[PDB]
């Protein structure tokens, strides 16, 4: 219990079944997972007490949290991915839905939006119903890149008294962010008025989604042929730029930086040649990546996943490191006894050449793992380290 | 948990009318979400399926060895000739309506373990109980009848 | 550890399909694939059932009561 | 352990009628049945012959949470219909449409040698 | 109740870009040099190639839940092969004469630059764009 | 052919007589 | 296993050679040439990490033996054989994980942690620990009711026995985003 | 069933190997920045059996 | 000839392969799940164990005994015990089955679906017997025994349906699909290069005109024509699963008209 | 692509 | 299996024997070992 | 340990799932763990009638 928000006070629902359910929105100010977490009840018992928990500590009042001067939930996951989804230009409901994405808001005011489409077939637009959700006199203004008012993109965010004009709905609007649509509905409407708004929000883009889809496969790992070949040879250029630096600074040549020794100064080039070029590679399938891409589409939404994780499943994982440095000749002037003596190359000092779609190479997958430990003692010693920095 | 360090627990139960399905009848034991692969980068989780899906159709005992000569380009081959959609994908139709998702679902066998923690077997209430001899305070543990 | 009465997924009765299967492999010569398909397991999740069976019991059997 | 009875499912308790037809306040000749003991099987059918129906103006359902096998079907008609007899008719024309469907199966099921 | 604008309009250019069903459509008026028009349209409904010659008008009719057209006849300014429904947004003052209005059809949006149809369109809701040809 | 080079998947035929030959756990026995 | 320059023949080559290596299956097919056979024959070798420091090894024989004079795109991107002081060849690779990893499904295709987990949760697993267990009176114990073997395993899971003594089911899955539950 | 565990009493307990740096070796480790040492030479001597 | 037609393409005891028309998705979709989750079958469903020796646990071997197909033809003759009237349960409401079993030979000795007797009077009415498929004619394998290894068991079977559990299954995977060439536009199909050599063809391609490309999206298009096919478990023959199916469907539909006239009496 | 357990016929077919 | 292959190095302490040596090449597994506080010093061998 | 923290009645733990049918502010009790945790009302004549029921 780090937080005030780590102990709230909920309403009672009983229910069949032997866990605890919480909404998802909730999920966040919680640290809680469903990877099996447990969590703990406590019931007052004086008609004071429940007055200080439901006047005091209940999740609406604690949805903007004073850590931050933001709030502290958020719309996420599956209603995340969702919402994107939705609020897109492309994204059209035919009557039959639209009524249920209606019936389902349990506000809704029982009228039947006219639909954006009205001749060739009555359609509406995601936009459109999402904004059943959105309350009455809730403006927000918000410019992206190079949003206009004639947003081409379909970029920022337009929501006049409280109904979307334009722009995707995702992290930036719809998130635990400082501008937000729930930072904006708590402070103007109330905590209460907001707290309903989750589950609205929720209820129609789960519901869309339920019948929408969402997946991911290894399809979605996959890059374009020619774009391979391109990340093939960037690596390829990157280890040879290496390779002539190292012959540099064995002919003598190499010149060292201020403050720094030949071998700091070569090392220093090294990695960064070898991190460059990580970086390109990556970026190479970031952009052939179709907008179809499932993982793109997580990493679009802001639901998971980032370029990192794009770049190293399916481009190139990259340089290896522990302690701030490329593997260390642990053996006598080598890394491995699969190598020979002073071997600086990229191969033998632990840069992963390939991504995981391709797979690790024997060598490269101890040298992952080498870096990986260090993950795992330093997460373990910083847990310790931190639990004592808060309580003292 | 899969053997990719992806466990979780159940949310909901579902029958099969209620779950979506393949047009060939096929409808899923499990239903993991796709949220818990990017982040992850548990490649080897949609490989071992690929590859599972594969030997189910071939009467085979598919080969997930770490260093081998194995490629997904490969595997999607075999699939493909087994007339599936190369990379696993296949049209799904929603259970309540019967309607076809807009989505194409990675569907195919995964060996998942049954982990030993149990919710019934972890489930604890107190509301007075048992108290210590010496600080007078309630007991410790699930057991004992612990708060 | 005793062959499934019925597909877990599709419900599809492999209950009667087993000591069926073991003969199309063992005396018949086939290959699992032919063989699974001869008895009519159609769908992976029928085959996955009958495939990849471990049948215990025969190890269990051979202890003394 | 906390695991309801699997024939809740489909058998009604104690006092529990199928239908409940309470009136809808927020739109004027608007009804909202509660179906007990019933899913989308059920559910997804009605609503969606109710759409066929022209003097129809609203028709949706929603299974709230699925713990419970019950759903919400609400139903708007047009002045001077009553919603109870838009359902009413939808219902018979379903079981007109299934009996068409019965007596065609068995028709081409009788012309089968297998 | 009545039109608030009619104009004849020339596609210049037509737009998917990341977009499977619409289309940002340009075009100029066939009368008036100082009109241009810039609108997204769904293309699986109304497709729209460049160089195509489009009547286009905006009218405050033909609060209210939507009834579907079951109704057998009724009196819609239904003479336009594609219509929509949207919001004013914004009301932009380009030059002295010259005028732009924003209009937000459920995010599909509109920018159409002029001058005269002033006493006419409004930072109104209601707003039905009606297109032929 | 009789003493011909070895493929990497006759590593697997020497693999297979290390434990048939020692167990998994032969460290345990030893000692 | 031992590398020596030996046969005038050709460049550097493995001690062991097709025929000891069908000698072997002779005896794997029996149920006279052992582990031990290829131990006192001298094709294969005891090293220690001390000794590791005076050698030097290749990782597959094949792919590291001969020397150069299309490419499959798909394949992973491999090294060099340009060593012609190879002393040792490794026996396979995947011989450096133990017990719990060589359960993991191509781990090489995986985040390193995300292994390291994975190691962890096949003991918190289930399924027949011993076919006795019957007869066996202990503290507490978990059968699964019918344990599957798995659609893809490792070449060393063989040794494991873990084909029959399995600890799961191969459940059909679908990556889906459905009720949100 | 693999053996190479004990049964004490009736539970079986297994011996986990104990981990510990080899003896009779001669080691040279520098000596922290504040030492009036240098470097030192150890070896941890004791007799094998 | 009336309203939603009926195409069937194949039959035999345990498939039917049909092209259902003139239908709604809704009505094509309900009669999918009601084939699954609501048609009744007779099950065991209480299994009293007078003394095993199996290798199997008393419950493995009772849980088993419940998916074994027996005999729905007549299930409508057979009372639910929930609602006849007598202490537990009687002819009217179910089939008792003994189960008798001692390893007599040195080899290993089997117990099957054949193996099951009907101790019960069945008003003769075709219920309850044991549905042998295979070749042999042994029926599901319950389970294996040695030497002195025993199984004297008692079986109550009763009428169900899948909502209560699977048991009650009268139906595998039904087969279901609509629309071959995505004409509707029902579905966004992933690719890398081309959807259409990526995707492979349905079989039901061939039963309906591709749309070509010159031609533009039909959007007034709608959702008729759905190419199934029904497998039977065996417990009620496939035409009866789709008939049954049609039926419980109608009723249910029914039985809400008729609630809806009860509420109209006060 | 799978493991090739068929080695046993193999190897009889050869030996 | 797992267990019998198990392996204790008895320290005090956060520092260099927990992480993955370059000698621990194919006599101890790099992947196995616990989360926490016997993070790298319960190794298991190869 | 007994002071600045200690272990406490009417208190309940079990393991969390997600549920996208709750409000925000709701929490998913198991029955079993509602059955065993109470609340003291006191009776008076607002809930003496109510109070009776559970009671009974
Ligand atoms: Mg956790
Ligand atoms: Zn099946
Ligand atoms: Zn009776």
């Amino acid at each position: 219990s780090l937080h005030k928000m780590s102990m709230m006070a909920h309403r009672v629902k009983v229910i069949p079944y032997s866990t605890f359910r919480l909404n998802l929105s909730v999920t966040s100010p919680y640290n809680a997972d469903f990877d099996g977490d447990e969590m703990n009840l406590h019931v007052p018992q004086s008609e004071e007490t429940r007055a200080e928990l439901s006047q005091l500590c209940a999740v609406p009042l604690q949805i903007v949290s004073p850590q931050s001067n933001k709030p502290c939930m958020g719309i996420v996951q599956d209603t995340l991915c969702g919402i994107r989804k939705l609020t897109l230009r492309d994204t059209f409901i035919e009557l039959d839905q639209v009524l249920n994405m209606l019936y389902w808001v349990p506000d809704w005011d029982g009228v039947i939006p006219t639909p954006a489409i009205i001749k060739p077939k009555p359609l509406w637009s995601g936009k459109q119903i999402l904004s059943v959700a959105i309350p009455n006199g809730i403006h927000l203004q918000r410019f992206d890149e190079g949003t206009t008012l004639l947003s081409p993109k379909d970029n920022g965010m337009l929501i006049i008294d409280g109904q979307i004009i334009f722009g995707v709905v995702e992290k930036k609007t719809v998130g635990s962010s400082n501008g937000g649509l729930i930072h904006v509905v708590t402070r103007e409407k109330g905590p209460q008025v907001c707290a309903k708004l989750f589950g609205n929000i929720q209820k129609v883009v789960n519901f869309w989604l339920l019948h929408n889809g969402f997946s991911t496969g290894i399809g979605d790992t996959i890059a374009d042929g020619p774009t391979m070949r391109e990340i093939t040879e960037t690596i390829a250029e990157a280890k040879k730029k290496v390779l002539d630096v190292t012959k540099e600074a064995q002919a003598n040549l190499l010149t060292a930086k201020h403050g720094m020794t030949l071998r700091e100064s070569f090392e220093d080039n090294v990695v960064r040649f070898l991190n460059e070029a990580r970086d390109k590679a990556g970026r190479l399938a970031e952009v052939n990546l179709k907008d179809l891409n499932n993982v793109k589409q997580m990493v679009m939404a802001g639901s998971k996943g980032s370029f990192i994780n794009i770049a190293q499943m399916s481009a190139c994982v990259g340089q290896q490191s522990v302690e701030g440095k490329r593997i260390a000749f642990g053996f006598v002037d080598r890394t491995l006894p699969h190598f020979s003596k002073d071997d600086y190359s990229p191969e033998s000092k632990g840069f992963v050449e390939n991504s995981y779609l391709r797979g690790l190479t024997p060598q490269e997958f101890f040298f992952h793992a080498m870096g990986g430990r260090e993950g795992l003692i330093d997460t373990a010693v910083k847990t310790a380290e931190t639990g004592y920095i808060q309580r003292r | 948990a899969s053997r990719h360090g992806q466990k979780g627990t159940i949310g909901i139960t579902y029958r099969r009318e209620d779950m979506p399905f393949t047009a060939e009848g096929i409808v899923p034991d499990l239903i993991i979400n796709p949220h818990a692969i990017p982040s992850r980068m548990t490649v080897a989780h949609l490989i071992e399926c690929l590859l599972s899906k594969v030997a189910a159709l071939s009467g085979n005992e598919g080969d997930a060895s770490p260093f081998t000569d194995i490629t997904v380009e490969g595997i999607s081959k075999l699939l493909r000739e087994h007339g599936y959609q190369s990379r696993g994908f296949e049209v799904m139709y929603n259970g309540h309506t019967g309607k076809k998702l807009m989505a194409q679902i990675f569907f195919g066998p995964t060996y998942y373990q049954r982990l030993r923690h149990m919710v019934d077997d972890k489930i604890h209430a107190r509301a007075r109980g048992p108290m210590q001899v010496l600080t007078r305070q309630p007991v410790e543990g699930r057991s004992r009848d612990g708060g | 550890m005793i062959v499934p009465v019925r597909c877990f997924s599709c419900g599809k009765v492999v209950g009667d399909k087993w000591e069926s299967y073991l003969n199309l492999l063992q005396e018949d010569e086939l290959d699992e694939g032919t063989a699974l398909s001869r008895l009519g397991l159609k769908r992976y999740c029928c085959r996955r059932m009958i495939l990849t069976h471990v049948d215990l019991i025969e190890k269990f059997l051979r202890y003394n009561p | 352990m906390n695991a309801p009875d699997r024939f809740e499912l489909f058998l009604l308790g104690e006092g529990e009628s199928k239908l409940k037809i309470d009136p809808d306040t927020k739109a004027p000749n608007a009804v909202v049945i509660t179906f007990e003991k019933e899913d989308h099987t059920l559910g997804n059918l009605i609503r969606a012959e109710l759409l066929n129906d022209r003097k129809v103006l609203f028709a949706a359902y929603k299974v709230e949470h699925p713990f419970f096998a019950r759903f919400k079907l609400r139903i708007q008609t047009t002045e001077g219909y009553d919603p109870k007899d838009a359902l009413k008719n939808a219902c018979n024309s379903i079981i007109n449409k299934l009996g068409a469907l019965k007596t065609n199966f068995e028709t081409e099921w009788n012309l089968q040698t297998l | 109740s009545n039109t608030l604008f009619d104009d004849i309009f020339q596609v210049s250019e037509v737009d998917p870009g990341r977009y499977n069903k619409v289309c940002r459509i340009e075009a100029a008026s066939t009368t008036q040099d100082q009109c241009k028009l810039t609108l997204d349209i769904n293309v699986e409904l109304f497709p729209v190639a460049a160089q195509d010659s489009l009547t286009v008008t905006i009218a405050s009719s033909l609060t209210r839940s939507w009834r579907p057209p079951q109704a057998g006849d009724r009196s819609l300014a239904d003479d336009y092969d594609y219509v929509m429904y949207g919001t004013a947004y914004k009301f932009e003052e380009v030059s002295k004469d010259l005028i732009a209005v924003y209009y937000s059809f459920g995010g599909l949006l509109m920018r159409l630059e002029g001058n005269y149809r002033n006493l006419n369109n409004l930072k109104q809701e209601n707003a039905y764009l009606l297109i032929r040809r | 052919d009789e003493s011909a080079p070895i493929t990497a998947e006759d590593s697997w035929a020497v693999i297979s007589a290390f434990f048939r030959e020692k167990g998994l756990v032969s460290q345990q026995l030893d000692s | 296993f031992i590398v020596e320059d030996d046969e005038s023949l050709g460049h550097k080559e493995l001690k062991v050679r097709k025929g000891h290596i069908a000698k072997l299956m002779a005896t794997e097919y029996q149920d006279e040439y052992t582990w031990s056979s290829l131990l006192n024959e001298g094709l294969v070798e005891y090293i220690d990490a001390e000794e590791e420091e005076s050698i030097l090894i290749a990782m597959q024989p094949e792919d590291l033996e001969p020397a150069e004079a299309d490419v499959d795109p798909a394949k992973r991107i491999r090294v060099s054989h340009h060593a012609t002081t190879f002393t040792h060849c490794e026996i396979h690779p995947s011989m450096i994980l133990g017990v719990a990893a060589s359960i993991i499904p191509f781990p090489d295709h995986n985040q390193s942690p995300r292994n390291t987990y994975q190691s962890a949760m096949g003991k918190q697993a289930m399924g027949v620990f011993l076919t006795n267990y019957n007869v066996r009176m202990d503290t507490m114990a978990n059968i699964l009711y019918y344990p599957q073997k798995p659609l893809g395993t490792t070449r060393a899971m063989e040794y494991l026995k873990f084909r029959e003594l399995p600890a799961g089911q191969n459940a059909i899955v679908a990556i889906a985003c459905y009720s949100g539950y | 069933d693999m053996g190479g565990y004990f049964i004490i009493n009736g539970s079986e307990k297994v011996l986990i190997a104990q981990e510990r740096s080899a003896g009779n070796i001669v080691q040279v480790f520098k000596k922290a920045a504040p030492s009036p040492i240098s470097h030192v030479a150890e070896i941890r001597s004791a007799l094998e059996k | 000839e009336e309203g939603p037609q009926v195409k069937i393409r194949e039959a035999s005891k345990d498939n039917v392969d049909f092209i259902l028309s003139n239908v709604d998705l809704a009505m094509a979709n309900s009669l999918r799940r009601v084939m699954i989750a609501e048609i009744p079958t007779l099950a065991i469903d209480s299994v009293e164990v007078e003394t095993n020796t199996t290798v199997l646990a008393d419950e493995f071997i009772a849980h088993r005994l419940g998916l074994i197909p027996l005999q729905s033809m007549d299930i409508e003759q057979l009372e639910y015990s929930r609602d006849c009237f007598c202490e537990d349960h009687c002819d009217k409401c179910s089939v008792v089955l003994t189960l008798q079993a001692f390893g007599e030979s040195e080899s290993t000795t089997n117990v099957y679906s054949k193996d099951l007797v009907i101790v019960s009077n069945l008003m003769g009415r075709n219920i309850g017997h044991p549905i042998i498929q295979d070749k042999e004619g042994n029926g599901v394998l319950i389970c294996k025994l040695r030497k002195g290894q025993e199984l004297k068991l008692t079986c109550v079977a009763k009428k169900g349906i899948a909502k209560e559990h699977a048991k009650w299954g009268p139906a595998a995977a039904i087969e279901f699909e609509y629309d071959p060439w995505n004409k509707l536009k029902h579905t966004d199909y992933w690719y890398e290069q081309d959807s259409a050599k990526e995707w492979p063809q349905s079989k039901n391609c061939e039963y309906e005109d591709p749309p070509n490309e010159g031609d533009p999206f039909d959007y007034k298009a709608q959702a008729d024509t759905f190419y199934m096919n029904v497998e039977s478990v065996g417990s009620i023959p496939v035409d009866q699963v789709v008939v049954r199916g049609i039926d419980t469907l109608q009723k249910k539909v029914a039985s809400i008209l008729l609630a809806l006239t009860q509420m109209d009496q006060d | 692509f799978i493991k090739r357990d068929r080695m046993r016929r193999n190897f009889l077919r050869m030996r | 299996l797992s267990h019998l292959r198990r392996t204790n190095t008895p320290i005090g302490k956060l520092a260099k024997p927990r992480q993955l040596h370059n000698t621990h090449w194919g006599l101890v597994c790099p992947a196995e070992t616990p989360e926490g506080q016997a993070c790298g010093l319960v190794k298991n061998l190869s | 340990g007994n002071l600045m923290g200690k272990r406490v009645d009417f208190s309940a733990r079990t393991v969390i799932s997600g549920d996208p049918n709750l409000e925000l502010d709701q929490v998913g009790v198991p029955k079993s763990i509602a059955k065993t945790l109470t609340y003291p009302e006191v009776v008076t004549p607002y809930n003496i009638d109510r109070l009776t029921q559970l009671v009974r």
